[PDB]
């Protein structure tokens, strides 16, 4: 796994030693190049995962998230340069460096062979994000939302540290491969009930979970387009990774502890979908929309059915590709009207023909149009709930409906409408803007041709 | 005869049956004129920018911002121990959740025993 | 079509790009 | 506002249309139309303001249960068959600027005159500002009516878009 | 193009129900102000129009005439084997 | 629908020919610019009927506010010519 | 009343401003100036060859435009489909399953020379 | 065999070749509009070669031509189900599409995006054909959504018109709701059963299939616009007439019933589905006509006029008539779609006028239009030997001569006469009476292209429906024996509708003032189901969302 | 559009063929 | 770049504070009044009519005739939900309760009548469509090992 | 429905229940009932590829209808006469269906009078 870590590092001198005007190109050229080598990680095996050394390893589940992250760095740069053109030379190198490190932590995160090492990198991954969101934020309203991240450490990380340590002392090791064979039946006790909360509450907040989501709508409202993409495309997906792996040792306790979590989503999905119809912001509408899809994953992981895991893998993938594109698509308008309000500009299909083609294209797969992977996973999970419980179909049906209702509305409100008379800076779509969307939509469909690469490890 | 329509939230009254507008006195003449001039001044104030070639951008509406601003109401209003809405309002958001707690749980508890006794059909069931 | 000429100019978005 | 005197007309013309759709047939329509106008001429000579004020309440309370179940509406007017059906094709004029050079090379002549059209959109703008400051009451302008240009060569202020507003049929 | 507009006294109520309104209007003590306006809806080449019975029986004369020949031809083509 | 063209000269009689069937007017006294109230000795209530005929004649509604002021045939032509953007 | 003198005078300007303005929407004979663009000779062949028409010599052109579809859009795909069908589909089990052909009285089978026993004599209804 | 299967799959791929030419290359602009039509023309021929072989051999072929996916003990493929329905329903759809194909090449000459217009018309056709030929629920599901989405754009072609945006989402809202049962059905066949391939589903013959079928019942509730999820189907008439002609008259609306037929072996034994479906059509089949008796919109009336025909189809399935109901699908499509096109002729000469009360004097002023209007109506009303009568007389056989609910047969005939009632109210204003259109005459239909379009679609109803009956092989024991009045009750009540409406129509000529009536408005205002359920329900979901 | 082969009328029977 | 004071704020509990709010959104003091002081916390925003956009005249030449909203006008707290696309509260054609109850009649009427017909359906007075071979026991796949009960439907 | 009306509006017992029909012994005074033969045995029906509902006693005629039909291709008006042989044979069965019912109807009506006097 070193063959991808060092060249990722090597971008840092390239980001710095490079000439003045080739800073963007050089990283873009190689960053795209590295992802090509990333595809090599698809050498999975039917019975065994891929174990390089004691420090990194990637199974079938890990790789698809790895490809998305590496595939996503160049796309983040493309959108970035428009708003950074005015910034001075030194800072751009600073911002670009954080992404390179952000990718470095991520790629090492999902490939980590030892849980604590994963725990360490998990905490590290946040640090670049906070700078990016804060240092180059889009607002100055001082929301004072620190308590949420303080709450994260209090109810999340910090408890997780103790439980991880406790397991090692008791079981004798935290190497996931060892855990496969030394996993012990976790009987019922008040201590274990406390241990269980330590292994999961940390990942629930990041997904996020309904009720615990207050940071996400306000995190995107301020994070720049460069910061937003990784957050919803990668950072949200960290929790599922650990939750899928960590849940290896929480049985049978999870058989009843999941219900308060399951109910939060099952009902959480509808609540978020409805509010989006009321939202007054392109990004915020996507925010809760993000909570919607992530809610489905939580249910899949907890029930731990062979189909749940398969469907969960694509939902993170498709949503990551979906929302990431939506932010870029939404941020395309921001490049003209410099606003997040959804009603300030309307009828843009009258002036941005090819832009609307993406809008219609992206929205189609947002609501899980068949046979796209957006629906393969989402439709995979819906069936699994039926064996767990037949009643669940009511909420999934309602959620899909409303998710189909607001998804087309946002498209309807903006593109299908009458142009704003006073607006007078709707310039034609630039090559960069259209190119960025195209890189998103295209592979999203291609994977539909071959589903065997994001089916998860159960396949 | 012609039973007058019962005014409802979803059915605004017809314009030519409201008794207010049939008589237009100073108590109505004064108000009507003030709004037009106020509306006119806004049009005049907006008319400059709309028909001024210099502008290249989007008008920063002050009405829109406040409308958007008011939506993001986070902590500024409201009091914690306000029994009128806190207890009942909190129910709309925590009430139905417990209702599902028994719905699915009862079936699964119900379902499990049947399997323990074979009282449910699974003979051709694999996907789970 | 129906009448010779009678051609009216079309205002369009700039399609080049 | 608008006075009840004009409010008489707002039911005179509208009531016919629902009657018109009810009449359907042409001979019926004129005859029934004469029936309605005859009723109007029952009180058309009534000059009592109290009664004329009071001779409109029932009419509005009378028409409600006579209104058409599916009243007819003209095509191009709001709610009609061609209600803004072609707004999706109408294109703003101000977008002319962003036209690519090669694209503009197809119509060299038309764009040449526009520069003069915009020319008087710029030079005339300054005096157009003052042109309202003699017809500008304090306390905000009383109405939104506008004056013409009291000279030669200029144009009434606040005119650019309406004069340059697209045509009814883009295609 | 030039759209020659015919004479404006062509539209009239004589011999058409438009004046039947006028005839009944005498008892009503008025007159239609637009008597000549809608004379075209019964003038100009719209005097005769087949009613519901005629609509279904549009052109059935020729088919009816040819129908008898066709059915008989079966006897003509079947009597001789 | 092939082409439903519109010409001001052709429209000229369409507005005026509407008056040519009125039973409250002498056709010859009427002029292109004649004011209805004074030159034609008419009234607003009578003027309402003329405005209506244009909607059956041409097929497009007329606002109540602007219908009244159209006391001149040229103005009525202007309303029809200007609303449909007909200039020749 | 009517459009007040200022309004009517205004309207004269506004309307004429539009009347004169709308005249700008036509085009000059050279405009819309399009570049030369190349021409494929076989299209040139019909351009000069179709300046006459004729009975037999007009359906030939329309027939020719209908000749392209026969092989380009139809015959080739069926070769592709059938070729792929012949080796890349038929060579697999249960990729194609066709219902066994019907069986009728008075029928013989090619394979084994099979025989379908004739049905019993009917009760001999009026027929 | 090889020839039969190989030549069959060409249509689906052949139709898609023009689409592949829209995303690529710029070789020949200005000729695509004809390009697509000829492909269907060519496609029809390749859609008739299977017709010959199928009838002679009855070779129902299921072709699995890929191994797409595989889960534990599952396998998905891009397969097709070459069988009776595809071989017999495809030719009609192309035939209608072929007529509509050339119809749209003229009507939409006013649209610069005409080329875009065809970029989607050919798309929908592809999805619909894939749907019917689908051998599995998933692949079948794909078409269930393609028709849903392709409708969205085509419904809302003129995106400016608020009616399009509201109506387009109204249908999408309903269309999605139907899928809830669809996704449910897959789950049940995945939990209790283990696959989504019809081979295993039918052979296993489920013993308790109430739940899976209940989802199927819902599937047709909104997609086919049955009552309870009906209102959207008329809403489609806020947009292009040619768009309404194919999607919402002949091709998409048939989806709801089709699934029940495609699952005929399962639907037979469970009568719980039959009753509600039988009753569902019963309430709808009259509620459509009962509403339609006094509606006053040419395009919407046709929609309602189509609605009742669709509403009755459920009753036909509700009476357990698998293959007899199938005929009503093809038979209705021909003229009704032609009526849309005929309504196009009226709207053309009228220059964008649609009120039924603004039409008349068209018997000789519109000779060709008048020509085909009666045949569809007479065929629609059940004229003997015509395309619509065969189903109308045949379908009423079992329902009135087999075990059925007492109330089910009640509305069965009450609306049956109403079927002809609005037709007379239509042909009256449409053709009878002196002209009532605006002063200027824009009437002209000497357009050869449309005459070709009318020619092709005028013939089929007269003769094709008759022809279709002969070739199809036996699959049922026809109930040729029954009381004469029951066999002729349709032959008795049929003439009543014309006369009864004629009694209603002509008495309105007399110069007598009118009188309001509640029922005159309850049916006219659509029973208040849309006027109410499309205000509060949006308000409930949205006004209550913020809390 | 062969040069207006149909000349529309005003309040008249259509100029058919 | 907008002043703090010109943004939504607390509930004004005195007319003097209310003076700004009405002025703030260009609403005369008479037309202005906010929600009741409670935990709802909707701020100093006004209480505009619960009406849709289609009700407003379109004939006026608005800045935004699409929305029928003029620049500088206030917006209903849920004006987004009252837009032309969304819920419409224009005058209705028929009486409210009766309109709702007009739906109630026909739909409620039909459901029960089916159950009435379910007890006494309609049919023909004929016997079963008789079949041979043990009532098609074997045709239906009946197990050959265990023969069914003998079936012979005699002539008549 | 005269039969529907007379059953419930009249005495319910007299009319045999359509679903449970037949409900009385086959030999309730009905001697020497000739058997109903089957021309086409199990083999022929199986190879005929016919819907079970399409399979009955009269179906042995139904085989003849299509046999000509398959060879009739491309034309279709060549096997018309053969159809009536099965249809008329089907026509007889419908009457039999009507005749089968009455033997159940008569017994219920007749038995009422016998029992009425047994306790009058
Ligand atoms: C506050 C105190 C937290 C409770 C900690 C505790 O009581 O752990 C007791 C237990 C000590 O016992 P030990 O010797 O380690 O092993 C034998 C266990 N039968 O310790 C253990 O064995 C396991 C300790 C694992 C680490 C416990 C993590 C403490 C936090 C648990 C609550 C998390 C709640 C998260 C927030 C939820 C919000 C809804
Ligand atoms: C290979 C050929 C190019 C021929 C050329 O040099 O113009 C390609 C390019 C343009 C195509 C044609 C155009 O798309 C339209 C032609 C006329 C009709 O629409 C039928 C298809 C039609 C016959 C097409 C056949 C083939 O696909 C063509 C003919
Ligand atoms: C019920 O479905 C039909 C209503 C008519 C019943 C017929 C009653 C009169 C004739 C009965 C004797 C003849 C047998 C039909």
């Amino acid at each position: 796994m070193l063959k991808y870590i060092i060249p990722t590092i090597m971008l840092m001198p390239l980001t710095w030693l490079s000439k003045n005007n080739m800073i963007w190109v050089n990283s873009t050229a190689h960053s795209l190049l590295i992802s090509f080598t990333s595809l090599l990680l698809m050498n999975q095996f039917g019975d065994n995962s891929l174990n390089f050394s004691l420090l990194f390893f990637s199974d079938s589940l890990s790789t698809p998230l790895l490809i998305l992250t590496m595939w996503l760095l160049p796309l983040m740069l493309m959108a970035s340069q428009h708003h950074l053109s005015k910034e001075n030379l030194t800072r751009k190198k600073l911002f670009i460096t954080m992404l390179i490190s952000l990718q470095l932590f991520l790629i090492m995160t999902f490939t980590a062979m030892e849980l604590i090492l994963f725990y360490i990198l998990f905490e590290a991954t946040l640090v670049p994000t906070l700078i990016i969101i804060t240092r180059w934020g889009n607002q100055t309203e001082r929301l004072n939302a620190g308590l949420y991240f303080l709450f994260y450490t209090l109810a999340g990380s910090l408890p997780l540290l103790v439980a991880l340590i406790y397991i090692q002392n008791t079981v004798g090791s935290l190497n996931f491969l060892m855990l496969q064979y030394w996993v012990q039946p976790v009987h019922n006790s008040w201590s274990n009930v406390f241990m269980w909360l330590a292994c999961m509450m940390a990942f629930m907040v990041k997904m996020p979970l309904y009720g615990l989501h207050l940071w996400l709508p306000k995190a995107h409202v301020e994070a720049p387009i460069a910061g937003s993409m990784v957050l919803a495309a990668v950072l949200l997906k960290l929790g599922g990774y650990g939750m899928l792996r960590i849940t290896l040792i929480l049985n049978p306790m999870t058989d009843f502890m999941a219900y308060p979590f399951i109910m939060l989503s099952l009902w959480g999905m509808i609540m978020t979908s409805s509010i989006c119809l009321r939202q007054t912001d392109l990004k915020s509408l996507i925010a809760y929309s993000s909570v919607s899809h992530m809610a489905l994953v939580i249910v899949a992981i907890l029930i731990q059915t062979p189909w749940s895991y398969m469907g969960a893998t694509a939902l993170m993938i498709a949503h990551g590709l979906t929302s990431s594109m939506l932010f870029c698509l939404a941020n395309s308008n921001y490049e003209r009207i410099h606003s997040r309000t959804m009603i300030l500009a309307r009828g843009l299909q009258t002036l941005l023909p090819l832009m609307a083609t993406w809008w219609l294209l992206a929205s189609l797969t947002n609501l899980a149009l068949p046979p796209t992977i957006n629906l393969i996973g989402e439709l995979f999970v819906v069936m699994s709930t039926f064996s767990w419980s037949n009643i669940t179909i009511i909420l999934m049906g309602v959620n899909m409906v409303i998710t189909a209702l607001y998804s087309l509305y946002m498209l309807i409100m903006t593109q299908r409408g009458k142009y704003t008379y006073h607006i007078n800076n709707i310039s034609p779509s630039f090559t960069r803007e259209n190119a960025l969307m195209s890189l998103h939509i295209l592979p999203l469909l291609l994977l539909t041709l071959n589903p065997k690469i994001i089916l998860g490890p159960l396949y | 005869s012609f039973p007058k329509y019962e005014a409802s939230r979803l059915s605004s009254l017809p314009t030519t049956l409201d008794p207010a507008e049939y008589d237009i006195s100073s108590e109505t003449r004064k108000a009507q004129a003030e709004r037009l001039a106020i509306r006119s001044r806004l049009k005049r104030e907006y008319q400059l920018q709309y028909y001024d070639p210099s502008r290249r951008g989007v008008i920063e509406d002050p009405a829109l911002v406040r409308w958007t601003y008011a939506r993001s109401a986070n902590i500024y209003p409201n009091f914690r121990p306000n029994t009128k809405t806190s207890l009942l309002g909190a129910l709309f958001g925590i009430g139905p959740l417990v209702f599902w707690y028994y719905v699915f749980k009862t079936d699964r508890d119900r379902k499990e025993k049947l399997i323990q006794e074979g009282k449910l059909d699974r003979t051709f069931n694999i996907s789970y | 079509s129906g009448d010779h000429g009678k051609r009216l100019f079309i205002i369009k978005p700039s399609g080049f790009y | 506002y608008l006075t009840h005197q004009q409010k008489v007309l707002r039911l005179y013309k509208r009531a016919l249309r629902h009657l018109e759709s009810w009449c359907i047939h042409r001979d019926k329509y004129r005859y029934f139309a004469c029936l309605l106008r005859a009723r109007f001429d029952e009180h058309k000579n009534e000059k009592d303001m109290v009664k004329a004020t009071q001779l409109l309440r029932e009419a509005e309370e009378e028409f409600w249960h006579g209104q058409h179940p599916q009243p007819y509406i003209f095509p191009e007017s709001p709610g009609g068959t061609s209600y803004e059906r072609y707004e999706c094709y109408k294109v703003p004029e101000w977008c002319l600027d962003d036209w690519h050079p090669s694209e503009k090379a197809m119509y060299p002549d038309y764009f040449a005159k526009r520069e003069q059209w915009k020319k008087l959109r710029r030079e005339s703008w300054e005096r157009e500002v003052k042109q309202l400051q003699e017809e500008t009451p304090v306390g905000g302008p009383r109405t939104e009516a506008l004056p013409p240009a009291r000279k030669q060569g200029d144009l009434p202020p606040l005119w650019w878009h309406i004069v340059t507003r697209p045509r009814e049929r883009p295609m | 193009s030039k759209m020659e507009l015919p004479d404006y006294k062509q539209w009239k109520i004589e011999g058409t129900p438009l004046e039947t309104v006028q005839e009944k209007l005498a008892a009503r003590g008025l007159r239609d102000p637009w008597g000549r306006n809608e004379a075209w809806r019964y003038m100009g080449g719209f005097a005769n129009n087949v009613s519901f019975v005629g609509a279904l029986l549009k052109g059935f004369k020729w088919g009816f005439a040819a129908f008898v020949v066709a059915i008989g031809a079966e006897y003509y083509l079947e009597s001789q084997k | 629908s092939d082409a439903p063209p519109l010409t001001l000269e052709g429209i000229k009689d369409r507005v005026l020919y509407v008056l040519k069937l009125y039973d409250k007017i002498d056709p010859e006294k009427l002029s292109v610019n004649s004011h209805f109230m004074k030159d034609l000795g008419l009234d607003s209530l009578d003027q309402v009927e003329i405005i209506m005929a244009m909607e059956d004649e041409f097929g497009f509604e007329i606002p109540d506010i602007d219908a009244e002021k159209l006391m001149c045939p040229q103005e009525i032509v202007d309303y029809i010519a200007d609303k449909k953007d007909v200039y020749e | 009343s009517g459009y007040t003198p200022e309004e009517k005078l205004r309207l004269q300007q506004l309307r004429e401003l539009r009347r004169r303005w709308l005249k700008d929407q036509e085009l000059s004979p050279r405009e819309p100036v399009l570049p030369p663009q190349r021409v494929s000779p076989v299209e040139r062949f019909w351009n000069k060859f179709l300046q006459d028409g004729a009975l037999w010599k007009n359906v030939i052109y329309k027939t020719y435009r209908h000749s392209i579809f026969a092989f380009t859009h139809v015959l080739i795909p069926v070769w592709i489909i059938h070729y792929y069908l012949k080796y890349h589909v038929t060579t697999k089990p249960y990729t194609i399953v066709e219902k066994k052909p019907r069986i009728f009285p008075g029928d013989t089978i090619l394979e084994t020379g099979e025989v379908i026993p004739p049905m019993k004599e009917f009760p001999d209804q009026h027929h | 065999m090889n020839m039969f299967s190989s030549l069959s799959l060409v249509t689906l791929l052949l139709l898609t070749m023009p689409i592949m030419m829209m995303s690529f290359n710029t070789y020949k602009p200005s000729n695509y509009p004809l390009y697509v039509k000829t492909a269907i023309s060519y496609a029809f021929i390749t859609s008739m070669i299977p017709t010959m072989m199928f009838i002679h051999s009855g070779q129902e072929l299921i072709i699995s031509n890929w191994h797409w996916l595989t889960i534990q003990t599952l396998k998905l493929s891009l397969s097709f189900k070459m069988d009776y329905f595809s071989m017999m329903f495809i030719p009609v759809a192309l035939f209608v599409t072929w007529s509509i194909m050339e119809f749209s090449m003229w009507y939409m000459y006013s649209d610069p995006n005409i080329n875009k217009f065809f970029k989607y018309l050919l798309l929908f056709l592809i999805t619909m054909l894939i749907l019917v030929t689908a051998n599995n629920l998933f692949q079948l599901f794909i078409g269930w959504e393609g028709v849903g989405i392709m409708s969205f754009l085509l419904i809302g072609w003129w995106y400016g018109r608020a009616d399009a945006n509201t109506a387009a989402l109204q249908a999408i809202l309903y269309n999605r709701i139907g899928d809830i049962g669809f996704i449910l059905a897959m789950a049940w066949f995945l939990t209790n059963l283990n696959t989504w391939d019809l081979q295993q589903i039918f052979m296993l013959n489920p013993s308790d299939s109430n739940m899976p079928l209940i989802g199927l019942a819902l599937a047709a509730t909104g997609k086919s616009a049955q009552f309870g999820l009906h209102p959207w189907l008329p809403s489609a008439m806020e947009g292009p007439t040619p768009v309404s002609a194919l999607l919402h008259s002949s091709t998409m609306v048939v989806a709801g019933i089709f699934l029940l037929i495609r699952f005929y072996p399962l639907t037979e034994n469970n009568k719980y589905i039959q009753s509600i479906t039988l009753c569902l059509g019963a309430i709808t089949t009259l509620f459509t006509a009962m509403c339609a008796l006094t509606q006053n919109d040419i395009k919407k009336i046709i929609a309602f006029s189509t609605s009742s025909q669709l509403g009755l189809m459920m009753v036909t399935i509700g009476i357990n008539q698998p293959y007899l109901a199938f005929l009503h699908i093809c038979t209705h499509a021909f003229f009704k779609a032609m009526l849309f096109m005929c309504s196009g002729s009226i709207i053309h000469s009228l220059n964008d006028e649609q009120d039924i009360r603004k039409m008349g004097g068209l018997f000789k002023a519109m000779p060709f239009t008048t020509t085909a209007l009666i045949v569809g109506s007479l065929a629609l009303t059940g004229m003997p030997f015509l395309t619509g009568f065969y189903s109308k007389d045949l379908i009423i056989e079992a329902a009135n001569t087999s075990y059925t609910n007492a109330w089910a047969l009640l509305m069965t005939l009450i609306a049956t006469s109403f079927t002809a009632i609005y037709s007379t109210r239509i042909i009256f204003f449409a053709l009878l009476g002196q002209p009532r259109f605006p002063t200027l005459v824009n009437i002209n239909e000497n357009n050869p292209l449309l005459i070709n379009s009318i020619k092709r679609l005028l013939i089929g109803s007269l003769f094709a429906g008759y022809i279709i009956s002969n070739n199809i092989p036996p699959t049922t024991i026809p109930q040729m024996t029954m009381p004469y009045y029951l066999k002729t009750t349709a032959l008795i009540v049929t003439i009543l509708g014309f006369i009864l409406a004629l009694e209603i129509s002509n008495m309105t000529k007399n110069l007598k003032y009118h009188y309001p009536s509640n029922a005159f408005k309850f049916s006219t205002l659509l029973g208040y189901f849309p006027t109410i359920m499309h205000r509060l329900a949006p308000y409930m979901n949205l006004s209550m969302s913020q809390k | 559009g062969g040069g207006a082969h149909i000349e529309p009328r005003y309040r008249q029977f259509p100029q058919l063929t | 770049h907008i002043t703090k004071d010109m943004l939504p704020g607390p509930y004004p509990k005195t007319p003097e504070e209310r003076a700004a709010a009405a002025k703030k959104y260009n609403m005369r003091v008479e037309d202005y009044e906010p929600y009741p002081d409670d935990g709802t916390g909707y701020g100093d925003y006004p209480k505009l009519p619960d009406r849709s956009q289609q009700e407003r005249d379109p004939w006026y030449d608005w800045d935004h005739p699409d929305l029928r909203l003029n620049w500088g006008e206030p917006m209903h707290w849920d004006l987004d939900m009252y837009i032309r696309n969304r819920v419409d509260t224009s005058p209705t054609p028929v009486n409210w309760n009766l309109m709702c109850k007009h739906l109630f009649g026909f739909v409620a009427f039909m459901l029960f009548m089916f159950w009435v017909g379910e007890t006494y359906p309609a049919y023909q007075p004929v016997g079963p469509k008789q079949y041979p071979y043990n009532n098609l026991y074997l045709e239906r796949g009946g197990d050959p090992n265990k023969e069914p009960e003998p079936v012979v439907h005699y002539e008549i | 429905g005269a039969h529907l009306a007379r059953r419930y509006l009249g005495d319910a017992s007299v009319e045999p229940d359509p679903l449970r029909m037949p409900t009385f012994p086959p030999d309730y005074g009905f001697p020497e009932r000739k058997e109903r033969e089957m021309v086409a045995t199990q083999q022929e029906m199986n190879d005929a590829q016919l819907v079970l509902q399409q399979r009955d006693y009269c179906a042995h005629y139904l085989i003849r209808f299509l046999k000509c039909k398959r060879d009739s291709f491309p034309n279709f008006l060549a096997c018309k006469h053969e159809r009536h042989d099965w249809d008329y044979c089907e026509h007889l069965d419908y009457v039999k269906r009507m005749k089968e019912f009455e033997r159940e109807r008569r017994l219920l009506q007749r038995k009422k009078r016998r029992e009425q006097r047994e306790a009058d």
